């Protein structure tokens, strides 16, 4: 929604010759251990699991 | 009849518990030898209260 990606761009020969930038984006994954700091995965206490 | 060649009964194939019980992704050990580059000493902290 940066307006550099969602703004329409016409073809090469038209007025709008701008191109959509090849930038990088970040999405935080909402999980139960990410909801609160008090809920954290005990990786030390989980040696017999494969997360 | 004619002589038959000996069939070597090589079996071996004991395999190996390479696969851990569940994943056994836990071999926990801690840094012990005070790291390296043991850095400086007390660095004369002292106090600054105006005597």
């Amino acid at each position: 929604n940066t307006s550099d990606m969602t703004n329409p761009t016409p073809a090469q020969g038209q007025d709008g010759a701008r191109t959509l930038p090849s930038k990088n984006l970040v999405l935080p994954l909402p999980f139960f251990f990410s909801r609160d700091c008090g809920l954290a995965l005990p990786t030390v206490v989980l040696p017999y699991n494969e997360i | 009849n004619k002589t038959i060649s000996v069939t070597l009964g090589l079996r071996h194939w004991k395999t190996v518990s390479a696969a851990p019980p569940e994943k056994m992704s836990k071999s926990g050990v801690c840094k012990i030898a005070t790291n390296v580059y043991n850095r400086d000493g007390g660095a004369n902290p002292f106090l600054v209260k105006y005597e």
